DNA sequence: TCTCTTCCGCATCGCTGTCTG
DNA sequence: CAGACAGCGATGCGGAAGAGA
C-alpha cells in the first residue's frame, strides 16, 4: 500500500 | 581565457594532466570552478576538503560542482588551514595539476588574512594589528580618517561607521578577524547556560558547529541549514557553547515565540532569564541577560516608546558574546542591516534556510557578518533520513481558450490574476487535492494571490487562510488541520512562507506563484522536508507541487523559480497530463462555468 | 570542562596520505 | 468557392492567439482565411514563414533563457 | 537490413547473385530460425515433393514461423513449387560450399572513420578527397551547390550523424550499393565481395572506396591482398548526465565533442574531459536542423559512463522528459498544404465529394458541422475536374 | 478604576511593474 | 536598457476603544 501515484512514477510526456 | 570554436574556453596548453588522473578525482578549472567525482572510493575525502575551503554552487547526485572566492578562502584560514596545507593537498587530489592562476589566488588570499584584527572592548571598536606596516599604507583614503572617532598598533573607530569600512577592507586586500575569544574574556561574565544531553546533535549539526568553532575562539560567519533539519538546535547549541550573553533576532512574532521554546527545550537556563523584547509582550528585557527580540522593533526608525527607549537604551550599552539572526536572507535590507550598527556583538552568527535572493545584496552578507561557514549537503540528508524525500513535480496546466485570448489580447498586468485562476489548472488542484485526500495525505495549498486563494477555497470550501485572519482564527484551523481526521488540508496565503510552525504535511501543492523568487521555493518546500517517525528516504512519501499554466508567463517564473533547487539536486518532472482527470468529475466542466470566472476575473479590476 | 567542536577542526582528509 | 492557402493544426491555446493576431492586424492582415476548427485555421502560404516566426519569439517570453 | 536489400531484386539478378563462393552461405546464415534446417533436407534431393508436406512439418504450434519462413524464401525464390525442389544452381553451389568443389586495423578503421566524420562536420582540419566528398553529397546526405565553398549538411546529414557507428556504417554502405548502379558499376560484383569478406575496374575501384572508409587496408603499396578491418566483416560509455541539464563526458577525440556541441552548449573542456549543458536554446538548434529527440537520447543512451549505467533508467527522466517536451513544442503548428471550400448549397453533393475524396485519398481534414473541408494542392486538380465533370 | 485585550494608523520589505529619459 | 516611483501582498511597530476583576 502507499504506493506512488502514476502521474509521478513513470513519465506523463507523450514519448 | 582562451574559447575553442565552441563556447567553452580552452584548457589545452593551460594545465597539465596527472598520469594517474583516474586515482585523481578533482578538477581544477582557472576560474576557481572545482568538479568533484561522486562515484570515487575517496569521494568523502574529497567532500570535506573542498567544503572547507570552496562553497557549494551544484551538488547534482554525480558530479559536484565547487567554486571558491576570497570569502570562502578565508574561512578556511580561520579554522587554521594554511595556503601549503590547502594547495598542497589540492595539488594532490587534482587529477590535472593547479593553475598558476588558481595558486597565485590562493597565496594572495590566504596570506591577506589575520594582518587586520577588529576588536571591540569597552564599548568601542578597536582595529587591533600586530604589524604595524598595515596601518601605515592603510591611512591613504581619506575616508579612513574621516571614518575615525574624532607593536599591536590599535585605534578606536566609530560605531556608525563600522559598516561601511568594513567593506572598504574587504576590496582592500586586508580583511577583518571577527574572532571572538570567549575562552578568554573576563569583561563580560558567563551565562549560567548548558546543554542538558536531551538535546541530541546530528553528525551533520556537529561538523557545521565545528566548522564555526574552528579554534578556541568563536567565529562570525553564516550557517545555512534546512528549516526541517533542525537550525533552531544548532543555534542553541552555539549560544550554550559561547556562554556569554546571547541575543537572538527573529523576523516576525511567530519567530520569537518558537526561539524562546527551542531554548527552554534543549537550554536548562531557567525561564526567568529569557525575556521576549516584543512589543506585544515583554518579561523585563533589562532583569534578564538572554533575550529574544526582532529585526523590526530594533531597527525601528520612527517615535520609540519611553518603555522600549529604555531597552534599547540598555542594549546598546551592553555587549552581546552572540548575536544569532535567523533569516539573514532577509538582513541586507535597510531598515534590518542597520541593527547590525545598532548593537555591538563579538561573532554575529547567522542561521536561515534558504540563502538565496535576486538583487546581488546576498555577497554583502559575507561581511556583513561573516563567510558563509556551512552549507548542508540536501541530498546527503534525503540519504541518511534526516530530511523526508521529496518527489518534486511541476504539474503543466493547459489554458483554456478563451482565458488565453484576453490573457495575449491585454498587455497590462491582470494577466497575474488571469493565469493564476484559469479552469484546467482549478480542476487540476481539484483533481490532485482529491487523490491525495482519500490517500490520507496532509495537503498544504499556496497562493500568493488572495483573490485567487478566496476563490478556489469557496469552491472547494475549504478554510483559507491569509494575512489579515485573526489569529484566533488562525490557530483554530491549525489545530482543525493537525487534529481532525474530516479536516486534511489548509489553504495558507503568503504568510505561510513568512515563519509558522506547521506540521508535517505529506504533500505541498502551489497553485500559484509570486514570481521568480528562490527565497519563496525554498521557504515553501521546507514545510514537507519534516521527516516523518518512520519514514524511508525511497519511499517518496513527501511530494511537491508547484503547478503553472502553459505557453504563459508563469513558466518563466517557474523555470527561473526553481534554480535554486536543482542546485541542491531535486529533479522537478513534468506532468503534462494527469491519469484519471477525465474520468473524475470536476468544477468548470462546461464552457459557462469558465465564462461566469473570466467575467468575475474581468470585473476584478 | 570545553566541548568537542572547541578541539579544532577534524581534517579528515589527513588519513589518506599519497 | 475555392481557396488557396495552408491549413495550421495546434493546440486551442495558440489558436486562440491566430485569432488575436488576425482581429489585431499584428502582421497588418486578416491572414485567418476561415476557422475549419476549434484547432483548425487556415492561413495564407506566403505569411506562414513570418507567422511561424511570431511564434517563436512568443515561446521565448514564456520560457527562461537559462 | 541485409534482409530487406536483396528482397527487393528481380529473379534474374538473384541466380546470378548466388555465386560459388559465399553468396551461397551468406544468405544461408540470414535464414532466422527455421529455414536453415529446410534447405538441408532438401539438399540432397533432386525430386520435388508437395507443398503439403510442408506446411505439416511444423507442429499447431509456432506455425506463424513456418509462413513466414517460406513467404521469406520465396522471395528469395530458393526454390520453386514445379507443380518445392531448390534451384538447382543454388543448390550445386550450396553443395560446393558445402564439402564440395588485427588490433592495429580495427585501429586504423577507427581512426579513418573519425576523420570522416570530422570532414562530415564542419571541421576545419579533415582529410580530402574529391571521390569521397561528392560520393558523400549525392549520398542524399549533403549538398554543396558551389564547387568552391565547401558543402555544408543537410538535414539528413545531422541525423546519420547521431546513429550509431554499425548503424551508420551499414546504412552508409546501402546507398554506395543503390548509387553504384546509377554511376554503372555492376551491382553484383561488388555485393558478392561483401559477402566473401564475412568468412577488374570495377572492384579496384570498389575496393579503392572500402579502403578508403577504413573497411579494409592493403598495407602493401595497394596490392592484391587485402585484410579487412573488423568493420568490414559487418565499446564502453563516456558521457555522465546529470539532473540540472549538465553532461561531463570523458572525450579525448574531437569527434565526439563536436557531436555532442550539435544539441548541448559547451562550458569547459578539459584535457580528459569536458562540460556541457543541455539547454532549450541548443536543443531546440539541433531540432530545427533536422534532428529528433528520440536521436539524442539514445545517442546519449549508448554513450553512457558506466557510473549511471546503475542507475535504472540509466538516463534520469527529467533529463529525458525535458528533452521530449522541447522538439514537441517546436511542431505545435502543423502545417499541411491544402485547400478550402466555400458555399456548399447542399450537403449531399459535399458528402458525394467527401465520399469521392476518400476513395481517392485527396481528403486530408473535414468538417461535417461546418460542411467544409482540405483538399492538398495535388488532389485539387483531380476534384477540380471531379468539379467540372459534374 | 485599572487591566488586559483588541483594533486603527504608520512604517517596512519581496518582488514586480510603470513611467518617461 | 535605465533610475525613480509605485502596487499588491506580506511583516513589524505605536496610539486609541470594549469585557472583566
Amino acid at each position: 500500500a502507499k504506493e506512488r501515484p502514476i502521474w509521478l512514477r513513470e513519465s506523463t510526456v507523450q514519448g | 581565457t582562451k574559447v575553442d570554436e565552441y563556447g567553452a574556453k580552452d584548457y589545452r596548453l593551460q594545465m597539465p594532466l596527472k598520469d594517474d588522473h583516474t586515482s585523481r578525482p578533482l578538477w581544477v578549472a582557472p576560474d576557481g570552478h572545482i568538479f568533484l567525482e561522486a562515484f570515487s572510493p575517496v569521494y568523502k575525502y574529497a567532500q570535506d576538503f573542498l567544503v572547507a575551503i570552496a562553497e557549494p554552487v551544484c551538488r547534482p547526485t554525480h558530479v559536484h560542482e565547487y567554486k571558491l572566492t576570497a570569502y570562502s578562502l578565508y574561512a578556511a584560514v580561520s579554522v587554521g588551514l594554511q595556503t601549503s596545507d590547502i594547495t598542497e593537498y589540492l595539488r594532490k587530489l587534482s587529477k590535472t595539476g593547479v593553475p598558476d592562476g588558481i595558486m597565485q589566488f590562493i597565496k594572495l588570499c590566504t596570506v591577506s588574512y589575520g594582518k587586520v584584527k577588529l576588536v571591540l572592548k569597552h564599548n568601542r571598536y578597536f582595529v587591533e594589528s600586530c604589524h604595524p606596516d598595515v596601518i601605515q599604507h592603510l591611512l591613504q583614503d581619506p575616508v579612513i580618517r574621516e571614518c575615525r572617532l574624532r607593536q599591536t598598533v590599535s585605534f578606536e573607530v566609530k560605531q556608525e561607521m563600522i559598516e561601511e569600512l568594513q567593506k572598504r577592507c574587504i576590496h582592500l586586500e586586508y580583511p577583518l578577524l571577527a574572532e571572538y575569544d570567549f575562552r578568554n574574556d573576563s569583561v563580560n561574565p558567563d551565562i549560567n547556560i548548558d546543554l542538558k544531553p536531551t538535546a541530541v546533535l546530528r553528525p551533520y549539526q556537529e561538523k557545521s558547529l565545528r566548522k564555526m568553532f574552528g579554534n578556541g575562539r568563536a567565529r562570525s560567519g553564516v550557517i545555512v541549514l534546512p528549516c526541517g533539519a533542525g537550525k533552531s538546535l544548532v543555534g542553541v547549541t552555539a549560544a550554550c557553547t559561547v556562554r556569554k550573553r546571547c541575543l537572538v533576532l527573529g523576523n516576525s512574532a511567530v519567530s520569537v515565540e518558537q526561539w524562546k521554546a527551542q531554548f527552554k527545550m534543549w537550554s536548562t537556563i531557567d525561564d526567568s532569564q529569557i525575556c521576549r523584547f516584543t512589543s506585544d509582550a515583554k518579561d523585563k528585557p533589562i532583569g534578564c541577560s538572554v533575550a529574544i527580540s526582532t529585526y523590526s522593533m530594533l531597527g525601528h526608525t520612527t517615535k520609540r516608546s519611553w518603555e522600549a527607549e529604555r531597552v534599547m537604551e540598555w542594549l546598546k550599552t551592553q555587549e552581546w558574546g552572540l548575536m544569532i539572526l535567523d533569516e539573514v536572507h532577509t538582513i541586507p535590507a535597510k531598515m534590518f542591516r542597520r541593527v547590525l550598527t545598532i548593537v555591538q556583538a563579538h561573532c554575529k552568527l547567522g542561521l536561515t534556510a534558504t540563502l538565496v535572493r535576486e538583487d546581488d545584496k546576498i555577497v554583502d552578507l559575507n561581511f556583513l557578518i561573516g563567510p558563509k561557514l556551512y552549507e548542508a549537503n540536501w541530498m546527503e540528508l534525503q540519504n541518511n533520513g534526516y530530511i523526508a524525500k521529496v518527489q518534486c513535480a511541476e504539474v503543466w496546466c493547459p489554458m483554456s481558450p478563451e482565458f488565453y485570448r484576453e490573457y495575449v489580447a491585454i498587455k497590462t498586468k491582470k494577466r497575474i490574476l488571469l493565469y493564476t485562476m484559469n479552469p484546467n489548472k482549478f480542476r487540476a488542484c481539484q483533481f490532485l487535492i482529491k487523490f491525495h485526500e482519500r490517500r490520507n495525505d496532509k495537503i498544504i495549498v499556496f497562493a500568493d494571490n488572495v483573490f485567487a486563494l478566496k476563490e478556489y477555497a469557496i469552491r472547494l470550501n475549504k478554510p483559507y487562510i491569509y494575512g489579515p485572519t485573526s489569529q484566533g482564527e488562525r490557530m483554530q484551523i491549525l489545530q482543525n488541520f493537525k487534529h481532525n481526521p474530516k479536516i486534511n488540508t489548509i489553504f495558507i496565503s503568503k504568510v505561510g512562507d513568512t515563519s509558522f510552525d506547521l506540521p508535517e504535511a505529506n504533500v505541498l501543492i502551489q497553485i500559484s506563484s509570486h514570481g521568480g523568487s528562490r527565497r519563496q521555493e525554498a521557504q515553501r518546500l521546507g514545510r514537507v522536508l519534516r521527516a516523518k517517525k518512520g519514514m524511508v528516504a525511497e519511499e517518496y512519501n513527501a511530494f511537491f507541487y508547484s503547478l503553472v499554466s502553459q505557453d504563459t508567463q508563469e513558466m518563466a517564473y517557474s523555470t527561473k523559480r526553481q534554480r535554486f533547487l536543482v542546485d541542491q539536486g531535486y529533479s522537478f518532472k513534468v506532468i503534462t497530463k494527469l491519469a484519471g482527470m477525465e474520468e473524475e468529475d470536476l468544477a468548470f466542466s462546461t464552457k459557462e462555468e469558465q465564462q461566469q470566472l473570466l467575467q468575475k476575473v474581468l470585473a476584478a479590476t | 570542562r570545553t566541548k568537542r567542536w572547541e578541539g579544532g577542526y577534524e581534517r579528515t582528509w589527513e588519513i589518506l596520505k599519497e | 468557392n475555392v481557396l488557396k492557402g495552408v491549413l495550421i493544426e495546434c493546440d486551442p491555446a495558440m489558436k486562440q492567439f491566430l485569432l488575436y493576431l488576425d482581429e489585431s492586424n499584428a502582421l497588418g492582415k486578416k491572414f485567418i482565411i476561415q476557422d475549419i476548427d476549434d484547432t483548425h485555421v487556415f492561413v495564407i502560404a506566403e505569411l506562414v514563414n513570418v507567422l511561424q516566426e511570431r511564434v517563436g519569439e512568443l515561446m521565448d517570453q514564456n520560457a527562461f533563457s537559462l | 537490413n541485409l534482409q530487406e536489400f536483396l528482397g527487393g531484386l528481380s529473379p534474374g539478378v538473384l541466380d546470378r547473385l548466388y555465386g560459388h563462393p559465399a553468396t551461397c552461405l551468406a544468405v544461408f546464415r540470414e535464414l532466422p530460425s527455421l529455414a536453415k534446417n529446410w534447405v538441408m533436407r532438401m539438399l540432397f534431393l533432386e525430386q520435388p515433393l508437395p507443398q503439403a508436406a510442408v506446411a505439416l512439418w511444423v507442429k499447431k504450434e509456432f506455425s506463424k514461423a513456418q509462413e513466414e519462413s517460406t513467404g521469406l524464401l520465396s522471395g528469395l525464390r530458393i526454390w520453386h513449387t514445379q507443380l518445392l525442389i531448390l534451384n538447382p544452381i543454388f543448390r550445386q553451389n550450396l553443395r560446393i560450399a558445402l564439402l564440395g568443389g588485427v588490433p592495429s586495423l580495427d585501429k586504423y578503421a577507427e581512426e579513418r572513420w573519425e576523420v570522416v566524420l570530422h570532414f562530415m562536420v564542419g571541421s576545419p582540419s579533415a582529410a580530402v578527397s574529391q571521390d569521397l566528398a561528392q560520393l558523400l553529397s549525392q549520398a542524399g546526405l549533403m549538398k554543396s551547390t558551389e564547387p568552391g565553398e565547401p558543402p555544408c549538411i543537410t538535414s539528413a546529414g545531422f541525423q546519420f550523424l547521431l546513429l550509431d557507428t554499425p548503424a551508420q556504417l551499414w546504412y552508409f554502405m546501402l546507398q554506395y550499393l543503390q548509387t553504384a548502379q546509377s554511376r554503372g558499376m555492376d551491382l553484383v560484383e561488388i555485393l558478392s565481395f561483401l559477402f566473401q569478406l564475412s568468412f577488374s575496374d570495377s572492384l579496384l575501384n570498389f575496393l579503392q572506396h572500402l579502403r578508403e572508409f577504413g573497411l579494409v587496408f592493403q598495407r602493401k603499396r595497394k596490392s592484391r591482398r587485402y585484410y579487412p578491418t573488423r568493420l568490414a566483416i559487418n565499446q564502453p560509455g563516456f558521457i555522465v548526465v546529470e539532473t540540472n541539464y549538465r553532461l561531463y563526458a570523458y572525450t579525448e577525440s574531437e569527434l565526439q565533442i563536436a557531436l555532442i556541441a550539435l544539441f548541448s552548449e559547451m562550458l569547459y573542456r578539459f584535457p580528459n574531459m569536458v562540460v556541457a549543458q543541455v539547454t532549450r536554446e541548443s536543443v531546440q538548434q539541433a531540432i530545427a536542423s533536422g534532428i529528433t529527440a528520440q536521436q539524442i537520447i539514445h545517442f546519449l543512451r549508448t554513450r553512457a559512463h558506466p557510473v549511471m549505467l546503475k542507475q535504472t533508467p540509466v538516463l534520469p527522466p527529467t533529463i529525458t522528459d525535458q528533452i521530449r517536451l522541447w522538439e514537441l513544442e517546436r511542431d505545435r503548428l502543423r502545417f499541411t498544404e491544402g485547400v478550402l471550400y466555400n458555399q456548399f448549397l447542399s450537403q449531399v453533393d459535399f458528402e458525394l465529394l467527401l465520399a469521392h475524396a476518400r476513395e481517392l485519398g485527396v481528403l486530408v481534414f473535414e468538417n461535417s458541422a461546418k460542411r467544409l473541408m482540405v483538399v492538398t494542392p495535388a488532389g485539387h486538380s483531380d476534384v477540380k475536374r471531379f468539379w467540372k465533370r459534374q
